[PDB]
C-alpha cells in the first residue's frame, strides 16, 4: 500500500494539496432573494461543487484503494457533510454570516427566504462559531474533512473496512503531530482530539437534518436540483 | 448513477 | 465538584449511577405484530426514560446546569443514550438486540415494522464495533456521559466544556491503565468518539421512524415520548 | 412539561 506509507507532515502535505476549489455562484447581486431564488443559487451551487469533491476524495490516501462501490458508499453517505464543513470553515472569520461563495454571503436572516431553512443556518453558525473559539487550523481542518469522507459510510457497508480503520488511526497520529508540534500538553492535544471528533456529531446532526429539508424542498418543487443532487439525495432514501 | 462515472473517470 | 474529582472518583462516580436494566412486559407465547413490537419497546423506552432522568443528575456536573440547560442537553440525546445502552447490552449477544433481558430481538425480527430493519441493522453494526472493539465496562459509561453533555451543547457553555474536557482525562487514564501505549491511547480514542458520530446517525434515522409511527398511528405514545419528540423536528410523507 | 418536573423532583 502507500497510504500506510507517509510521514505525519507528508500526509498534511498530501490533504492541502489535494483541497478543491473555492467556487462562486452565478448570483446577480442586484437582484433580491425569494425561496425559489435562493435554493436554486444554493442547489446550482452544492451541485458544481459535487464533481470537485469527487476529484478530491480521489486524491485522499487510501480512498483509491478501495473498491469502486465502496467508494460510491463513502461518497453517497458523506456528501452534505463535507460540502457543510467546507462551509463552516470558510465562515470561520464572518462572525453571523454563512460563506456559502465568496459573491454570496449569507446573514441569518436572509435564511428565512427558505421556510425550515432557519434552524440549519442556525446550527451552521454556531458551529462556525465553536471553531472561532477554538481557533480551527486549516491542517488539522482537512485532516477533519478526511475524516468524515472515512468515518461517515464505514458501519454500514469483507476487511475491506480494516484498512479505513489503518488510515483513520495514521490521520489521528497526524492530528496529534499537528498539536504537539503546536506546542501543546501531552493533556492538551487529548482534549483538543476530543474536542475537534466531538464536532464532527454535531456535523453528523446537521446534514441528517439538512438531509430532510431538501428531500422536503424537492417534494415540494420549490426548484428543479440536478441530477446529481437527485442521486445523492435518493441514496438517503 | 452519475456518481458511479464521475469516480470511475 | 465535578472538575476537582480525580479520574478515579470520576469512573466511580459514572458507574455507580448507572440505570438499571428493565424488563419488558412481553409475554413470551403471544405472537408479534407491528403494533405489538412498537407497543412493547415504546413501553419499554418510556419507563427507562424515567431511570435516565435520574442518571443525568448523578452525572458529576450536570446538576450544575441551569434547569432549562438540562431540559435542552436530555431532549437532544435521550435516543441516543437509549441507544448507546442497547447498542453495549446487546455486545455479548452478537446478530442480536437486547432490549430486555427478556426480549431478544433478532435480525428478522426487525421486518416486523416497517423502516425498522435499516435502523436495526446500524445498531447491530454499532454493538458489533463495541465487541470487535471490546469496550470496557469502564469505557462505556464514560461514552455515554459525553453524549449527554455533548449533543445538545452546540444549540443553545465553558462549564460544559470543561466537563467535557474532563470526561476525556478519565477516558485516557482508562487506555494508560490498561497498558496501552502513548499512540494507541489516542488511537483508540478517536475510534470512540468516531462512533458517537454514528449513534447520532441513528438516533436521527430512528426518531424520524418514531414520528412515522406516531403518523400512521399504529400506537399512542405515551406523555414524555411526545414531549421527547416534539423537542426535535420532523415530517413522514 | 413532564420532563421538566421528572428533573426538578
Ligand atoms: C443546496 C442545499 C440545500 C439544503 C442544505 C444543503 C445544501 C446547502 C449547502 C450547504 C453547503 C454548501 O457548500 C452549499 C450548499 O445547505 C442547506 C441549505 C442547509
Ligand atoms: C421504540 C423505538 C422505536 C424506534 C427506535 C427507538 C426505539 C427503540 C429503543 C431503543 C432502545 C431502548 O432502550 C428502547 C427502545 O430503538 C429503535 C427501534 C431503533
Amino acid at each position: 500500500s502507500l497510504a500506510l506509507s507517509l510521514t505525519a507532515d507528508q500526509m498534511v502535505s498530501a490533504l492541502l494539496d489535494a483541497e478543491p476549489p473555492i467556487l462562486y455562484s452565478e448570483y446577480d447581486p442586484t437582484r433580491p432573494f425569494s425561496e425559489a431564488s435562493m435554493m436554486g443559487l444554493l442547489t446550482n451551487l452544492a451541485d458544481r461543487e459535487l464533481v470537485h469533491m469527487i476529484n478530491w476524495a480521489k486524491r485522499v490516501p487510501g480512498f483509491v484503494d478501495l473498491t469502486l462501490h465502496d467508494q460510491v458508499h463513502l461518497l453517497e453517505c458523506a456528501w452534505l457533510e463535507i460540502l457543510m464543513i467546507g462551509l463552516v470553515w470558510r465562515s470561520m472569520e464572518h462572525p453571523g454570516k454563512l460563506l456559502f461563495a465568496p459573491n454570496l454571503l449569507l446573514d441569518r436572516n436572509q435564511g428565512k427566504c427558505v421556510e425550515g431553512m432557519v434552524e440549519i443556518f442556525d446550527m451552521l453558525l454556531a458551529t462556525s462559531s465553536r471553531f472561532r473559539m477554538m481557533n480551527l487550523q486549516g491542517e488539522e481542518f482537512v485532516c477533519l474533512k478526511s475524516i468524515i469522507l472515512l468515518n461517515s459510510g464505514v458501519y454500514t457497508f469483507l476487511e475491506e473496512k480494516d484498512h479505513i480503520h489503518r488510515v483513520l488511526d495514521k490521520i489521528t497520529d497526524t492530528l496529534i503531530h499537528l498539536m504537539a508540534k503546536a506546542g501543546l500538553t501531552l493533556q492538551q492535544q487529548h482534549q483538543r482530539l476530543a474536542q475537534l471528533l466531538l464536532i464532527l456529531s454535531h456535523i453528523r446532526h446537521m446534514s441528517n437534518k439538512g438531509m430532510e429539508h431538501l428531500y422536503s424542498m424537492k417534494c415540494k418543487n420549490v426548484v428543479p436540483l440536478s441530477d446529481l443532487l437527485l442521486e445523492m439525495l435518493d441514496a438517503h432514501r | 448513477k452519475i456518481l458511479h462515472r464521475l469516480l470511475q473517470d
